[PDB]
């Protein structure tokens, strides 16, 4: 209840970038399997409070 | 943690009496019947009278005055500090110098009228909560397994036993059979009237008087617990939630049928038919085609008992303990009255002129009427 | 109790959307759940219902939003603000997640939606803020991960905790939950006396940091 | 520290169970499907590049002490095995 | 007697 | 103005019978009465007769679908055939049917089609009631002997008849008690 | 008839394109009356229409149609026992729920499901009516009348065919209960059918562990009176003749473990069947091969049974199976505990061969935890792999706080009160926090814990405690002086054997004595703490400061924790002053417990309780007083008043604080007091030593159906305290203190059963053997005092 209270109102966290690993020479990284990837999304949109999630008037 | 009733139990019905019911005398026996469910009841034979109570007590009472003659106990006792009860729930029934009783305990009894003691003791298949019919040398007991036995009345050896289907679920009591040519006509849980030989069992017939069956139990229950009554080759069974039928005595055909069940048994007198509903409405239904004549609805859901038809009036008790004198003519009470506060569970019985009942605390009244 | 009278339902709309402007949800709540009830299919209904589901969302109704997200894209599935819906389901799941160590079935759930708005309208305006929410989602189950190794290295399962690190390494390859995993890996590694092993997560460890 | 002992674990299992005749039903030149229907699937391999099976058996019971077996396969690029290393204990 | 009621 | 041509009389569980059928068999049993007309004088309880009849047919028609009794059309070809005796069946009785109801062929042997599912699962559970005892034979046949195992078996037969009637009465009843029905009529 | 245009009129929700496509008749196309009876049947099919009268106009085909009515709100009447959000989550899974259209066909499906769920529950008299309210826009209310009747009991349980054991016997160990006495608490008398197979298998169990190879159960009956308002119950069985077990034959795939499975398959020529040494000889089996790795050890028993001779020979089959590892252990549904808390009660280790014992055992400990309602379990198979499984566990939580409120009486400690908040889980970290606080005659406590369960991985536990005490020594039949004193105290716990806990700790104690009744001892212990306070007046004061080092061992094996038949228990407390403390002393104490049942049904038991202690200074010092023995009471000496046994007080004259006559005093100098003298008050001492020997038999006239619940026993206690310190050279006409020998023997018969107020204790004891300043208080009993 009052934990989710703060969820429900806008709580804008970030948290770090993501930075990929390196493989030292003569010996490869596991592979990554693409169950969890982000794509690259193009464009400057709102985040954290400056986006207005109200319902469009349709 | 109040629960109210589905149905609300009628009140006391004010009626002015036009005979004034007395009681001749009134006898003790230990604990009655408590509030179980069972058949015990009194009986009488040659101006005496029998009883029993479920621990195991029995007693012969003078049908004049009350005296008692003979007192026994079936409870046995492995010392004088343990006493296991015998559970008596065979109606007490007398015949040829003998009392038959049956027991929870698959047990079957049979005392003798002098004295008390055991003539024989059986066991049988499963709990003897019918009353021993007895005809033709024979002992017939429907035990609660859906068994239909018949011992012997010297020996007491079982003689041959038919197998009857149970359901899942039905009512606690078992049907009496009736007999009639050498035939036994019996009622079972399942909702269906059979007809055996009396010498070996073969099942004459068996014809189904259920009205039908719902999706659930409970409110499919069809137990034909009362006792089917003979009269000029017709049978008349009267089924729990089930319609009361006229069978033929020969083939079973259903002469013709009513949508009214109960477990009570009902007379057959003259031309009139008198029952009690499931609901305790007393009815009495014509012969011929079961027309209607009168109804009496002032007694709903007071858990009357079997009626007995007494000096030309109906005789009810209920559990309240009042006993109701009813007109046949038109169905108009004609008297009230109390008589013990346990209340009456059992049937009365009316033979000989005397007309006794025994409450649920085992105290056996006998009625008259100045 | 909180009645609506039997307005019209213009009226009635307008009073739900002057109650929402004030910030008060319950009234909105109610106000907007009698004009569904009394006009399931009049012109207001995909307007009412996501206004309920918005405001099921900012009251913490989450199971009630939930439910109605489901119902409207089942309704509707190819309404054009769908993105819209889409992105609330998200933020729902991100709210019944709401700590590292718990369970974070809702966090995985909240990923899945989140990819799925981000990979089906790149041009949404809701798609930058997905893809945060996207990037902290995936630290936060790196991290549960994490956790779940460090328990079974004090635990002393030196298998559990070399395969879970694996797994880190598979599905979160880019997280700094992993970086700090690599070390319990080198430690299990070593303990179950595999140097070969031991010496290659050095490896990587020494050529990163 | 003689008190981790003391104190009441519960039975600490991991990796492979190896009956010490499965192990000699292995020889040099078996495919990896013939390796695991002998022994089974490995609990751990080699992600970083290289095939290896490592059979792991280790046990832990309480105030008992550590007994691991280690049983490195190494396989060519075709899933064949070259190689087998027995570790009958720990050092 | 002994009563307990979970908050 | 707009002209009624069909409607849902009434509503059988999820089927349905429509006003266009119960027209339908108001003309079998006129034609049946033509003959002779003492055997339907009445016109409203006929109605309601019919209406009867159309809804336990849906019952069991129902009931039939969801057990999963199916008839081929192998089996309706032998169907029809019943009056070979003295006509040319699936020659003439297809031409003759044209002049009275025969406007699409297939019409009269889908009708047949239903008639002869509603039988095959009436017989199934109404048979599956009937118990007979042979003590009843054996006792009913020395009734008619009275009036060997040829007599015996005549008996069976005049007792299943009996049997069969109650079962199925018996069958009725309680079919249509447990079924939703609902009359519209409007 | 050739169709231009196809139009509906009526509809609602159903999409003209949609119902356009449903109809298999299309515009542009002859049409005739079997068509429409096509299209209408298959209108009518979509299930979203209640009546159709699809119809042609002159040119246009015209349908008017009436969709079902949407449920617009649900309400209930009469659900007086059953809650009207039980009935609306049973609605909805049933299908009716707001929003959705009301099948108008479903209404007597939907009464009949209500009034079965009903009758499941008891009330057989139950009847439920639907009433379907007409709204504007196609808009229907549905309203649910409930005519709940009187639930149905069950008057009697019956067994027909026992000839070895009394049907009350059978009965006593039944789920369902046909007698429930208001004075005793063994449940109500309502009917189940889970309770009626539980109970059968119950007596199938029983009958099977005497020996009765051949039992079977002929057939049940369930019987209602014509009231429906009773239920009765009748079960036939057939005992055989009890059979003797010749031996046991082992088959099937071992797995080269025969030698080991031969010696759990041992038994004595001749000895009687029992089939529970027989699922427990099959346990071991399975126990053994999940040992060896195995994870689904099917065992199978096959007995052979012989009439001739009335022998049993076991065919027992043994199937080991194969080997499942796991590859990950999942938790799903600890919303508030963490990971590691669900994860530190698992016997199965990660990343290891699977077993079906472990995975229960981890289930079973997070059952005990209390933190979850429900758990589940669930090895799902890993696809792509033929031996690598993963395990789920699903936990429903529950509510761990609680606050708590309890009264009890007895004759120590009068009228007792308690009243604490408890936390078992603070923020799902498993950590246990909580306050608590009790108040009785003679004493008031109240204490704040905190508690760390698992402060190493194994399951050391660090514990914590503040406290605050208030002792008033008159009210608790001793020395009058008043003692209030608060500290903290941290411990640990070290489980070693799994009946075996360790503990030690530290502590800080304060203690303010105050208004102290001048006397021998409290004098001679002031005295040697350096005090020299005067034996005039009864307003001293002294306060002190102790750390201790508190240590403890408790060894616990009993087999059940109420009314123990087998086991013993055995409890070692310790203390001792560190260095730096105003008190230098050292306390030991020691309670025992054993239980040695006599007989096979464990109904005849031997009990030998024994407690020891004993204490004293260091430092040429004494023991404090307010830290003494008391024996005497209905826990250590039954028939003597609590703390009553031991030394009694020898004041010295001094006069009263507010001097009043018709009030007894104490040896005062207003009453003519110009001497010490000797007293009846109790003080205690520094060395106790009480033992006792109780015989415990069944209640001989309380009915058998539920006479176990009643423990009745004849004891016979002793005991006995002396204080080590005393100088009887100084004190020669007062008796001596320091001689053990003086010991207190009683005898009498207790009685101890559970009641709705809580549990009860009576006893009633003759003491034979007292000494001179004993009081005695035969009856005894305690209420509730338990909690
Ligand atoms: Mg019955």
């Amino acid at each position: 209840r009052y934990k989710r209270q703060v969820s429900g109102d806008e709580a804008y966290l970030e948290a770090a970038p993501l930075a990929e690993l390196h493989a030292p020479a003569g010996m490869i990284l596991p592979v990554t399997s693409g169950d969890y990837a982000i794509p690259v999304t193009n464009g400057s949109g709102a985040v954290g409070k400056a986006l207005d999630i109200r319902p469009p008037a349709q | 943690n109040s629960e109210e009733d589905v149905v609300k139990m009628s009140p006391l019905p004010t009626v002015e009496n036009q005979f004034t019911p007395t009681t001749a005398w009134s006898t003790s026996v230990g604990s009655g019947i408590g509030n179980f469910y069972s058949n015990l009841h009194p009986a009488l034979a040659d101006n005496v009278v029998y009883a029993a109570d479920r621990a195991g007590l029995v007693k012969a009472l003078n049908a004049d005055d009350g005296k008692e003659i003979w007192s026994v106990s079936l409870a046995e006792k492995d010392g004088w500090f343990s006493k296991e009860p015998a559970l008596l729930s065979g109606g007490v029934t007398v015949s040829g110098g003998h009392v038959y009783i049956g027991s929870e305990k698959a047990q079957v009894y049979a005392l003798n009228t002098s004295d008390g003691t055991v003539a024989w003791q059986t066991k049988v298949a499963g709990e003897a909560l019918s009353r021993p019919v007895v005809s033709d040398g024979l002992v017939l007991i429907h035990t609660s397994n859906g068994q239909l036995q018949a011992l012997n009345e010297a020996d007491g050896a079982v003689k041959w036993t038919v197998n009857l289907d149970m359901p899942s679920l039905s009512l606690r009591g078992e049907s009496a059979p009736t007999t009639a040519f050498g035939a036994a006509v019996v009622g079972g849980d399942n909702g269906r009237v059979s007809a055996v030989l009396m010498e070996q069992g073969q099942m004459i017939w068996q014809q189904r008087i259920s009205q039908a069956t719902g999706s659930t139990e409970i409110d499919r229950l069809s137990d034909v617990d009362t006792t089917p009554v003979v009269v000029n080759g017709v049978v008349f069974a009267l089924a729990y939630n089930g319609n009361l039928t006229a069978l033929d005595l020969r083939s079973g055909q259903i002469m013709w049928k009513r949508e009214l069940g109960s477990v009570n048994d009902f007379i057959v007198d003259g031309n009139r038919i008198y029952l009690v509903d499931q609901n305790d409405r007393v009815m009495a239904l014509t012969i011929d085609g079961g027309v209607t004549l009168w109804t009496q609805s002032d007694l709903l859901h007071r858990l009357l008992t079997s009626p007995v038809l007494y000096n030309g009036n109906l005789v009810v008790g209920d559990s309240e303990g009042y006993l109701h004198w009813i007109n046949v003519e038109d169905g108009r009470f004609v008297a009230q009255q109390k008589v013990d506060s346990s209340g009456f569970q059992t049937e009365p019985v009316a033979a000989d002129g005397k007309l006794l009942i025994q409450a649920k605390d085992g105290t056996v009244y006998s009625i008259t009427r100045w | 109790k909180e009645e609506v009278p039997d307005n019209p339902p213009n009226e009635i709309y307008a009073t739900a959307q002057q109650k929402l402007q004030d910030g008060n949800w319950r009234q909105a709540i109610t106000q907007l759940e009698a004009l569904d009830n009394r006009y399931p299919f009049g012109p207001y209904s995909q307007q009412v219902q996501l206004d309920l589901i918005y405001a099921y969302y900012k009251n913490a109704d989450l199971p009630l939003a939930q439910a109605a997200i489901d119902r409207f894209i089942r309704l509707n599935p190819t309404h054009p603000n769908i993105d819209y819906v889409m992105y609330m389901r998200g933020l729902t799941n991100m709210a019944l997640d709401d700590r590292s160590d718990r369970d974070p079935q809702h966090a995985r759930a909240a990923f899945s939606d989140f990819s799925k708005l981000v990979r089906g309208y790149p041009n949404s305006q809701y798609t930058t803020d997905a893809t945060k929410r996207l990037v902290f989602l995936k630290d936060r189950l790196a991290k549960y991960e994490y956790s779940v190794a460090e328990y079974y290295t004090e635990r002393g399962a030196w298998v559990a905790v070399v395969n879970r690190v694996e797994g880190m390494l598979r599905d979160y390859p880019d997280t700094q939950a992993t970086r700090d995993a690599l070390p319990l890996m080198e430690n299990a590694y070593r303990q179950m006396q595999m140097n070969a092993q031991a010496e290659k997560v050095a490896k990587i460890i020494a050529a990163n940091s | 520290s003689t008190l981790e002992r003391v104190v009441y674990r519960p039975d600490i299992n991991q990796g492979n169970y190896l009956t010490a005749n499965d192990v000699s039903k292995i020889r040099v030149g078996m495919t990896q499907q013939q390796v695991a229907y002998a022994l089974g699937t490995p609990l751990m391999s080699d992600p970083f590049g290289t095939n290896t099976w490592f059979y792991v058996f280790r046990q832990q019971p309480g105030h008992e002490g550590v007994t691991q077996q280690t049983l490195t396969l190494t396989f060519n690029s075709s899933g064949v095995l070259t190689n087998i290393d027995n570790k009958p204990a720990l050092s | 007697w002994n009563w307990s009621k979970s908050f | 103005a707009p002209q009624v041509v069909d409607k849902v009389a009434a509503v059988v569980n999820n089927g349905v019978v429509l006003e266009s059928d119960v027209d339908g068999l108001m003309q079998s049993v006129k034609l049946n009465a033509a003959q002779a007309r003492q055997q339907l004088p009445d016109d409203a309880t006929l109605r309601h007769q019919i209406m009867e009849r159309l809804i336990m047919d849906q019952i069991i028609l129902q009931m039939g679908q969801k057990m999963g009794v199916k008839i081929s059309d192998e089996q309706l070809d032998q169907a029809i055939a019943n009056i070979a005796k003295q006509n040319n069946m699936t020659l003439d009785q297809m031409r003759s049917r044209l002049a009275y109801d025969g406007l699409n062929y297939n019409t009269y042997r889908n009708q047949i089609r239903k008639e002869m599912i509603i039988s095959e699962v009436r017989n199934n559970e109404v048979r599956r009631r009937i118990t007979i005892l042979p003590q009843e034979v054996e006792s009913l046949a020395q009734q008619v002997g009275n009036q060997d195992a040829a007599q015996k078996d005549r008996a069976y037969r005049m007792l299943m008849n009996r049997k069969f009637s109650e079962e199925a009465a018996s069958w009725m009843q309680e079919q249509r008690a447990s079924a939703y029905v609902k009359i519209l009529s409007n | 008839f050739v169709v231009k245009d196809i139009h509906f009129e009526g509809l609602q929700r159903v999409a003209v394109g949609a119902a356009l496509l449903s109809m298999p008749v299309r515009t542009g196309d002859t049409v005739n009356d079997e068509d429409i009876s096509n299209t209408i049947r298959a209108l009518f099919a979509t299930g979203n229409f209640e009546d159709v009268r699809v119809l042609r106009d002159g040119d246009t085909l015209l349908v008017q149609v009436k969709e079902r009515p949407t449920i617009a709100s649900i309400t209930f009447s009469g659900n007086k026992s059953v809650k009207d959000d039980m009935l609306k989550q049973n609605l909805e899974a049933s299908g009716v729920r707001v929003g959705e259209s009301l099948d108008r066909t479903t209404i007597a499906d939907i009464e009949k499901g209500l009034e079965d769920f009903y009758y499941s529950v008891g009330k057989y008299s139950a009847s439920v009516k639907a009433v379907v309210t007409p709204l504007p826009r196609n808009r229907v209310d549905l309203k649910l009348v409930f005519q709940e009747g009187v639930s149905a009991e069950i008057q009697q349980i019956n067994i027909v065919g026992n000839h070895a054991f009394t049907t009350d016997e059978l009965i006593s160990h039944f789920q369902l209960r046909d007698e429930v006495p208001w004075w005793n608490v063994v449940g109500d008398r309502k009917y189940q059918k889970q309770k009626l197979a539980g109970d059968l298998e119950t007596l199938r169990s029983y009958y099977l562990d005497r020996g009765y190879a051949r039992f079977n159960i002929d057939s049940t009956q369930v019987s209602l009176t014509p009231d429906k308002k009773g239920i009765y119950v009748t079960v036939n069985i057939t005992e055989g003749d009890q059979y003797k077990l010749s031996g046991v034959e082992v088959s099937g795939n071992l797995a080269g473990h025969s030698a080991e499975i031969e010696q759990l398959t041992k038994i004595e020529p001749g000895e009687l069947y029992n089939g529970t040494k027989v699922t427990k000889m099959e346990d071991d089996i399975k126990k053994l091969l999940g040992r060896y790795g195995y994870a689904y050890p099917r065992v199978q028993s096959m007995p052979e049974i012989n009439d001739a001779d009335k022998t049993v020979k076991l065919r027992v089959n043994v199937d080991a199976g194969n080997r499942f590892y796991v590859r990950k252990i999942r938790f799903e549904g600890n919303d508030t505990s963490k990971d590691a808390v669900l994860r530190r009660e698992m016997r199965q280790m990660e990343g290891a061969w699977l077993g079906s014992d472990l995975v229960d055992q981890g289930k079973e400990r997070l059952n005990r935890l209390g933190f979850f309602e429900t758990v589940d379990t669930d090895t799902q198979r890993v696809p792509g792999s033929p031996d690598q499984v993963d395990v789920v566990y699903k936990v429903k939580e529950r509510n761990t706080g609680s606050f708590n409120f309890g009264i009890g009486y007895g004759t120590e400690s009068g009228v007792s009160f308690q009243a604490g908040v408890q936390q078992d889980n603070w923020l799902g970290t498993g950590y246990a926090v909580g306050i608590n606080g009790t108040k009785n005659d003679y004493q008031t406590y109240a204490e704040l814990s905190v508690t760390n369960p698992y402060f190493t991985v194994d399951g050391v536990s660090l514990g914590g405690r503040l406290f605050y005490n208030d002792f008033q020594a008159d009210d608790a039949d001793l020395s009058d002086y008043t003692n209030k004193s608060y500290g903290t105290d941290v411990t640990l716990g070290f489980p070693i054997n799994e009946y075996n806990s360790l503990r030690a700790g530290l502590g800080y104690v304060h203690n303010s004595l105050s208004n102290m009744q001048p006397q021998v001892a409290m004098w001679r212990y002031l005295y040697s703490m350096g005090e020299h306070p005067s034996t005039s007046d009864q307003d001293n004061s002294f306060k002190t400061d102790d750390f201790t080092f508190n240590y403890g061992w408790t060894y616990n094996k009993l087999d059940r924790g109420y009314f123990p038949t087998d086991g013993s228990r055995v409890n070692l407390t310790g203390k001792v002053t560190i260095p730096g403390s105003d008190n230098e002393y050292y306390k030991v104490t020691l309670d025992t417990a054993t239980y040695v049942p006599i007989d096979d049904d464990h109904k005849w038991v031997v009990l030998g309780r024994t407690r020891w202690g004993y204490g004293d200074g260091l430092g040429g010092k004494e023991m404090p007083f307010y830290e003494n023995f008391y024996a005497g009471g209905s826990s250590t000496v039954r028939g003597f008043q609590s703390n009553t046994i031991g030394p009694k007080a020898v004041y010295f004259p001094h006069q009263a604080s507010n001097y009043d006559p018709d009030y007894d005093y104490e040896c005062a100098t207003q009453d003519g007091a110009k001497d010490l003298c000797k007293s009846d008050d109790a003080v205690g001492g520094n060395a106790m030593a009480v033992a006792s020997l109780e015989f415990i038999t069944p209640t001989p006239f309380i009915s058998d159906k539920y006479a176990n619940s009643v423990r009745t026993s004849f004891f016979w206690d002793m005991g006995t305290v002396w204080d080590t310190n005393w100088d009887s050279s100084q004190y020669s006409g007062y008796p001596d203190y320091s001689d053990p020998s003086n010991i207190r023997m009683s005898a009498g018969i207790a009685l101890q059963w559970m009641s709705p107020l809580g549990p009860l204790v009576f006893s009633y004891a003759q003491p034979f053997k007292k000494y001179d300043g004993d009081k005695a208080e035969q009856f005894q009993f305690n209420i509730g005092k338990t909690w």
